C-alpha cells in the first residue's frame, strides 16, 4: 500500500512533512481510539 | 421628455447613446514585426 | 428536439475534494556542451551571485516571477501572496491550523486560490492608489497658500 | 522559403467589413481577405480586450505582404457612429507631430463593402417584440445611410471607383417558415436593387 | 493643526480651487457659484481641518558658512543654471571646474588621451539636494509655484551628472556613494576601484 | 591667474562637436561609439 | 501672512505597489524598528533576510570563513529615506511632533547601515551608490570592484526606492510619467498602461520597492559551499555628455562594445569560451516613454552590430517594467533578479503589454520583441543574458550576466564532480530552511 502511493507521488520521498501537516499528525494523536504507542511530541503534555 | 419616451419605449433611448469617438482607433499595419514572431515559433515547436 | 435536449439535464455523480500543494522547489538543468581548461581561471577575480531577493508589487522574487513567466500563480503562490498579503493567519489554539485573518475563520491549502486570489490579483500588482498617508495625489492633495 | 521570399510579389484591396466577429462567416472572410494581401477595416461592437486579442491573434496569422488591418469600436445602430466613421475613413491619413500628438483620419476609399452585422436577440432590457422594427433601421435603413455616406466622401473627394457592397441577402425567401428572421427582412434587397 | 470651531466667514475663490476644496472637507466645507462672476464662495463648516501659522526659537545660532557674497555667478556661472539646479549643485560644479584648473582645463582634452568612456565621475553624498528637496515637500503641500524639475534634481546623483553634462562630457561611469558623514573617502575608494 | 582674474574658468559649452555638420553627425553618431580609436584632432580646436 | 489651506487634483491615480497587507511585522520586524524606521527601511531590510536565506541564514557563518572586515555592502538609491525626509520638512514647519532621528534617518546609507546593525555585524566595507534609475546595476559595479581588489571577499549589492505622494508630484511635473487620465480616455486599464517598445508608449509608471543580492568571490562560494545563481561577466556604467536637449537621451553605454574582439563585453564573454551570439537576453530598462525606448534599441542594436554579431541572430528582450512598473532605485535589481532566474530556468519572460511593437524599432534587426513567453526546457539550454539600465543625468549601465555552470567547468572533473556534491546538500538543507 505504501510503494503504491508514494509511486504516484514520487516527491513524497524527497520533501519534508509540511509545517501545516505537523499539528494535523499530533492532532490525530489526540482524537485516536486506542492511544499511540509512541511520544509524538516534546511539551508541557508530555507526562500524558 | 415623458411623452417622447412613452411612444418610442424605454430600450430605444438607452441603446441610441453614443458610442464611437475618434481617439479609441487601434491601426496595426506591421507585418515584419508579427512574421518573425512567428517564424522563431514554427522553427522551435516543429514537430510534425 | 435538441432544445430540450439541451433543456433536459442530469447529473453524473462526481465526488471530489481537490487540495492543492507542492514540494520544495527544485532546479531543472539544462545541456550545454562546454570544451574548457580547468586551472587557468583565477576563482579570487570572479565575481559570482550567491542569492538575491526583492520586495514589490508583485510580492518576493519567487512569486514575482510565478507571475512574470507563467501569468498565473502556483498553489505555492498563492499560498505566499495570502501570507504576505496578511489573508492567512497562524493560531496555536484548538484546531491548531492556517485561518483566516480577516473573518477569522479555518482555511485548508485548496481554497486559497478560490477564497482569495481573485481579491489578491486586484490588491496585488498594479491598481489605483491606496491611502495609507490618508492623502489622494489624484483625488485631494493639502494647499496651503 | 528564404528564396521564395526574395521573389514574393502582393496585390491590393482597400475593403470596410462590419459583423466581423469570432466564430462567424465574416471572420473567415476578414482573414481571407488578409491572406488576399488587402487592406482591411474591422469593427467590433465589444471593445474589450478579449474581442481585441482575437483580431490580433487572426491577424498574425492569416497577414500576408502589403496587408494592413484596423479594428475599431463600432455601433451601427448609431447614425453618429456611421457619420463619424465614414468621416475617419475618408480624411487625411496624415499624421501631425506638433507639441502633442495628432493622428490626422485616415482615408482610403473602400472596394468591397460588407455589411455583416448581425444584431442577435438578447432581451435583458425587456426589448423583447420590438427588435424586429428596430433591427430594419440597421439592417437596410443605416445601411442606407452607410451607402449614401460613403458616397458623399467618393463624390466629394472625387473618386470614379466602384465601391463594391455586397448585400447579405438571406437564401430563397418564402420556401421556408422556419428560420422566423432571415428570410422575410432580405426580401427588400430586391427593393434596394 | 486646528479644528474649527465654528464656520468661518466666507471667501471668494476660482471654480478649479474651490472644486479642490470640496474634495477634503465635503461634509465639512461648502462652495457655490457666483452667477455674475462665475467664481466659487468658499465657506468652512464647523469641524473643518485648519493648519494655523505659529513660531519656534532653537539652538543653533552658528554654523560654518561659506563666505558672505559667494556667488557662482562671479565664477561665471549663466543664470539659467542657477536658477534650475539645487544651492548644492553650485558648489560641486565649481568646484569640478576649479579641481581640473590644478592640471588641464578644457575636459575634452582628456578625450585625446583616453576613450571617453574610460572617464568616471564618483561623488558622494550625506544627502545632498537638500534645499531642492524641501523645496517640494513645502511647495506642494503649499502649492506655490515651484520647479517641475524638482524630483530630477533631489537625486543626490544628478548634481555631478548636471557637471557631466555641462562640462566634461564623458561617457564613462558614473557612481555615487552615500557615507553619510564617511561619503567623501568612500568615494576614494571607489574612484581608486 | 587668467582664471581668477576674468572670470574665465567657467564656460558652458555649446557642445560644438557633438553637432558640428547637422546631417553626418548625426549620422556619425553611432560611428563614433562603435569604433575604438576616433577622437579628437587638436589643429582644429577639439573637433569630432 | 497668514497661510490658508487648500486643495488640488492630480493626474496620477496609479502606481506600482506592494500588495495590500504587507507587514514587516508579519516577516518578524519588531514595532520599535517599524517606528524608528522609514517605510524604505523595512524594504531593504527584509530583502537583506531573504537575499541571504538563498544561501545561508546566520549572517556571522560568513565570519567562519572570513574575517569580517572583508564583508562590504554596496547599496544603491536613486532618493531613499523619502518618507523620514517628507517627514521633517512637513513636520518641522508644522511644529508637529517628529521623530529626533529624522536627518540621520534621512541619509540614502543608513537603510543598510540599520541592516548592518541589525543582522549582519559586518566590520568591512561600506557603500552607497546614487544613480538615479540605474543605481541599481551602478551599485553591482562597485560591489563588483569591491571584491577584485581584495578590499572585501563578500557583497551585498543592491537599490531601493519607495513611492510617496511628492515622488509623484515631481515626474508628473516634469511630464516623465504617463498620464492616467489619457489612458482610461484611451481605453487602458491599469495593469496595461505600461507597455515597452510600443507603439502607443506613452511614458512611465511609478513604482515602489526594494532589492538586493548578494556578491562573493567565487572561490569562497566553492568553499563555503553556498548555491551559485549566475556568474557576473562585467559591470559598468557610462555616462553620456554636453548637450542642451532635454529629450536627448544618453547613448553612452556603447563604450562597453568598443574595440570589437578587444571590447569589454566580448573579453567577458571569451574568458568563458564564449562568444558574442551567445548572448540570447538583454534585460532593457524599457521605461515604456518615448525617449528611453527606441533610444535604448539602437544602443543594443549597435553594441551587437559592431561586434560581430551574426546578421539577424537577435537578441531576445523582456520588460520587467510592463508588470513590476518602475521603481528608481530597485529598477536594476530587479532585472537583475529576473536574469537570475532566467538562466537557471531557461525561461524567457514575455512582454504581456505589448499590442504592437513601434513601426520605428524596423530599423533594428540584432533586436527581437517577444510578446508570449518561450519557455526553455531541457533541451533547448540558454547562456548569457544582459541587464541594462538609463538613469537621469546621463546614468547609464551595462551588467553582463553569464550561465553558473561556465564556471564549474574550471574545476576539472575531480574537483567539479566534488561541488556538485556540496553544492546538492546545501539545496536540500536550502529547502529545509527556507
Amino acid at each position: 500500500a505504501i510503494t503504491a502511493l508514494l509511486q504516484r507521488y514520487p516527491d513524497a520521498e524527497t520533501v519534508v512533512l509540511h509545517p501545516a501537516d505537523v499539528p494535523f499528525f499530533v492532532e490525530l494523536c489526540k482524537t485516536l481510539g486506542k492511544p499511540v504507542n509512541f511520544v509524538p511530541v516534546i511539551d508541557k503534555d508530555v507526562r500524558r | 421628455i415623458d411623452l417622447v419616451t412613452a411612444e418610442l419605449g424605454s430600450d430605444w433611448p438607452r441603446l441610441v447613446a453614443p458610442t464611437f469617438d475618434a481617439r479609441k482607433a487601434v491601426v496595426f499595419d506591421d507585418r515584419w514585426a508579427s512574421a518573425r514572431e512567428d517564424l522563431v515559433k514554427l522553427w522551435l515547436a516543429e514537430e510534425x | 428536439e435538441m432544445s430540450g435536449a439541451a433543456d433536459x439535464x442530469x447529473x453524473x455523480x462526481x465526488x471530489x475534494x481537490x487540495x492543492x500543494x507542492x514540494x520544495x522547489x527544485x532546479x531543472x538543468x539544462x545541456x550545454x556542451x562546454x570544451x574548457x581548461x580547468x586551472x587557468d581561471v583565477d576563482p579570487a577575480d570572479l565575481v559570482v551571485i550567491v542569492g538575491g531577493a526583492e520586495l514589490g508589487p508583485y510580492g518576493s522574487s519567487r512569486t514575482r516571477f510565478e507571475m512574470e513567466v507563467s501569468g498565473e500563480l502556483s498553489a505555492a503562490g498563492v499560498l505566499e501572496l495570502a501570507w504576505t498579503t496578511g489573508m492567512v493567519k497562524w493560531e496555536d489554539d484548538p484546531k491548531a491550523g492556517w485561518y483566516d485573518t480577516e473573518t477569522g475563520e479555518l482555511v485548508p491549502e485548496c481554497e486559497i486560490v478560490e477564497r482569495y486570489h481573485d481579491a489578491v490579483v486586484e490588491r496585488c500588482g498594479i491598481r489605483e492608489f491606496v491611502d495609507d498617508g490618508a492623502i489622494d495625489p489624484d483625488h485631494a492633495s493639502p494647499l496651503l497658500v | 522559403x528564404x528564396x521564395x521570399x526574395x521573389x514574393x510579389x502582393x496585390x491590393d484591396e482597400v475593403a470596410v467589413v462590419t459583423g466581423a466577429s469570432k466564430g462567424s462567416i465574416a471572420a473567415s472572410v476578414v482573414g481571407q481577405l488578409l491572406d488576399g494581401g488587402a487592406t482591411v477595416i474591422a469593427t467590433t461592437s465589444r471593445l474589450d480586450d478579449d474581442r481585441l486579442a482575437f483580431y490580433k491573434q487572426l491577424y498574425r496569422d492569416h497577414a500576408r505582404f502589403d496587408a494592413t488591418l484596423w479594428v475599431v469600436p463600432a455601433n451601427m445602430a448609431s447614425y453618429s457612429d456611421i457619420d463619424k466613421l465614414v468621416e475617419w475613413v475618408g480624411t487625411e491619413q496624415t499624421e501631425s507631430l506638433g507639441p502633442q500628438s495628432i493622428h490626422l483620419k485616415d482615408a482610403q476609399t473602400p472596394t468591397l463593402l460588407f455589411p455583416f452585422a448581425a444584431p442577435r436577440v438578447a432581451g435583458d432590457m425587456s426589448e423583447v417584440g420590438s427588435r424586429a422594427e428596430m433591427e430594419m433601421k440597421v439592417l437596410l435603413w443605416a445601411v442606407q445611410r452607410l451607402i449614401s455616406g460613403l458616397s458623399k466622401i467618393g463624390a466629394e473627394r472625387d473618386i470614379a471607383s466602384r465601391l463594391h457592397v455586397v448585400l447579405p441577402g438571406s437564401p430563397n425567401r418564402g420556401m421556408f417558415g422556419g428560420d422566423g428572421a432571415y428570410g422575410e427582412a432580405k426580401s427588400a434587397l430586391d427593393a434596394l436593387e | 493643526s486646528v479644528f474649527l470651531d465654528k464656520d468661518f466667514t466666507f471667501v471668494v475663490s476660482s471654480e478649479a480651487d474651490a472644486r479642490a476644496f470640496v474634495q477634503f472637507d465635503p461634509e465639512h466645507t461648502v462652495a457655490r457659484p457666483l452667477p455674475d462672476s462665475s467664481d466659487w464662495e468658499v465657506t468652512r463648516k464647523a469641524g473643518t481641518e485648519i493648519r494655523v501659522p505659529r513660531k519656534t526659537k532653537l539652538s543653533r545660532t552658528v554654523g560654518a558658512q561659506i563666505p558672505t557674497g559667494f556667488d557662482p555667478t562671479v565664477w561665471g556661472i549663466s543664470p539659467d543654471m542657477a536658477s534650475s539646479i539645487d544651492r548644492v549643485a553650485l558648489w560641486n560644479i565649481v568646484a569640478t571646474v576649479d579641481a581640473f584648473l590644478s592640471s588641464g582645463f578644457t575636459p575634452t582634452e582628456l578625450m585625446r588621451w583616453v576613450h571617453p568612456s574610460q572617464v568616471a565621475s564618483t561623488q558622494g553624498t550625506g544627502m545632498g539636494g537638500m534645499t531642492s528637496m524641501q523645496t517640494m515637500y513645502h511647495g506642494n503641500l503649499l502649492g506655490r509655484a515651484k520647479p517641475n524639475d524638482i524630483l530630477q534634481e533631489v537625486l543626490p546623483n544628478v548634481v555631478a551628472a548636471h557637471v557631466m553634462q555641462s562640462y566634461v562630457g564623458g561617457y564613462g561611469a558614473m557612481v555615487h556613494p552615500v557615507g553619510a558623514c564617511a561619503t567623501a573617502a568612500v568615494s576614494v575608494e571607489e574612484g581608486v576601484d | 591667474v587668467s582664471a581668477i582674474a576674468g572670470g574665465r574658468p567657467m564656460y558652458e559649452k555649446p557642445a560644438d562637436r557633438r553637432f558640428d555638420h547637422d546631417v553626418p553627425e548625426k549620422r556619425q553618431e553611432a560611428a563614433m561609439l562603435l569604433s575604438t580609436d576616433a577622437r579628437l584632432g587638436e589643429n582644429d580646436q577639439y573637433v569630432l | 501672512e497668514i497661510r490658508v489651506p487648500r486643495k488640488t487634483k492630480l493626474s496620477r491615480t496609479v502606481g506600482a505597489q506592494i500588495p495590500t497587507g504587507f507587514d514587516p511585522t508579519v516577516w518578524g520586524i519588531s514595532p520599535d524598528m517599524a517606528s524608528s524606521i522609514d517605510r524604505v527601511a523595512l524594504w531593504n531590510i527584509v530583502a537583506t533576510v531573504d537575499a541571504f536565506l538563498s544561501s545561508g541564514f546566520t549572517p556571522t557563518e560568513l565570519m567562519r570563513w572570513v574575517h569580517p572586515s572583508q564583508v562590504a555592502s554596496t547599496q544603491g538609491t536613486g532618493m531613499g529615506g523619502m518618507t523620514s525626509m517628507q517627514t521633517m520638512y512637513h513636520g518641522n514647519l508644522l511644529g508637529r511632533a517628529k521623530p529626533n532621528d529624522i536627518l540621520q534617518e534621512v541619509l540614502p546609507n543608513v537603510v543598510a547601515a540599520h541592516v548592518m546593525q541589525s543582522y549582519v555585524g559586518g566590520y568591512g566595507a561600506m557603500v552607497h551608490p546614487v544613480g538615479a534609475c540605474a543605481t541599481a546595476a551602478v551599485s553591482v559595479e562597485e560591489g563588483v570592484d569591491k571584491i577584485k581588489l581584495g578590499k572585501a571577499d563578500l557583497v551585498i549589492a543592491g537599490g531601493f526606492d519607495d513611492l510617496t505622494l511628492e515622488a509623484i508630484i515631481g515626474f508628473g511635473d516634469m511630464a516623465a510619467t504617463a498620464d492616467t487620465e489619457m489612458m482610461r480616455a484611451k481605453g487602458i486599464s491599469d495593469s496595461k498602461f505600461s507597455r515597452a517598445n510600443d507603439r502607443r508608449r506613452l511614458g512611465f509608471l511609478e513604482a515602489q520597492g526594494g532589492g538586493t543580492i548578494l556578491l562573493a568571490r567565487g572561490d569562497l562560494a566553492l568553499k563555503m559551499g553556498l548555491p551559485v545563481l549566475a556568474v557576473v561577466g562585467y559591470a559598468q556604467s557610462f555616462a553620456d555628455g554636453v548637450h542642451t536637449s532635454i529629450p536627448a537621451p544618453g547613448l553612452g553605454a556603447l563604450g562597453a562594445a568598443r574595440g570589437g574582439r578587444e571590447s569589454t563585453l566580448a573579453r567577458s564573454l571569451a574568458q568563458l569560451g564564449v562568444g558574442a551570439d551567445d548572448i540570447a537576453v538583454i534585460s532593457k530598462h524599457d521605461t515604456s516613454t518615448l525617449a528611453n525606448d527606441p533610444n535604448e534599441t539602437e544602443l543594443h542594436e549597435r553594441i551587437a552590430d559592431s561586434m560581430g554579431r551574426a546578421p539577424g541572430n537577435p537578441l531576445f528582450i523582456v520588460s520587467q517594467k510592463t508588470l513590476t512598473g518602475h521603481a528608481k532605485g530597485g529598477a536594476a535589481v530587479f532585472q537583475m533578479m529576473g536574469l537570475c532566474q532566467i538562466l537557471r530556468d531557461g525561461v524567457i519572460p514575455p512582454n504581456r503589454s505589448l499590442d504592437c511593437v513601434d513601426d520605428e524599432l524596423a530599423t533594428s534587426g540584432h533586436f527581437v520583441w517577444v510578446r508570449e513567453p518561450l519557455d526553455l526546457r531541457g533541451k533547448f539550454p540558454l547562456k548569457a543574458g544582459l541587464v541594462t539600465s538609463l538613469g537621469f543625468g546621463h546614468v547609464s549601465g551595462l551588467v553582463a550576466l553569464v550561465h553558473p555552470e561556465a564556471f564549474i567547468a574550471a574545476l576539472d572533473p575531480s574537483e567539479r564532480e566534488d561541488y556538485r556534491t556540496r553544492a546538492e546538500q546545501r539545496m536540500l538543507a536550502g529547502q529545509r530552511r527556507l
